[PDB]
């Protein structure tokens, strides 16, 4: 009502709406160090 | 054990007869899980 508005809102999403109103996927990737051994290790190369 | 912040755990299994639980028979002990975690450890509690 007056002076009370929802917490919330919702988009608009549609093939045809712009660039702008394109939904996008977005995805976060955090790093920490802590004095811990590292647990988290890229490929290792082997050779035969 | 507890050394270089690894919790290392070791375990074996083997049969007794005798009805004092710790017999005199002498068997190696074969290590499980070895864990890379880091985490002050000075006291522990046993469940059941």
């Amino acid at each position: 009502g007056f002076n009370c508005y929802f917490p919330l809102q919702s988009y608009g999403f549609q093939p045809t709406n712009g660039v702008g109103y394109q939904p996008y996927r977005v995805v976060v990737l955090s790093f920490e160090l802590l004095h811990a051994p590292a647990t988290v290790c890229g490929p290792k190369k082997s050779t035969n | 054990k507890n050394i270089d912040g690894y919790f290392k755990i070791y375990s074996k299994h083997t049969p007794i007869n005798l009805v004092r639980d710790l017999p005199q028979g002498f068997s190696a002990l074969e290590p499980l899980v070895d864990l890379p975690i880091g985490i002050n450890i000075t006291r522990f509690q046993t469940l059941l």
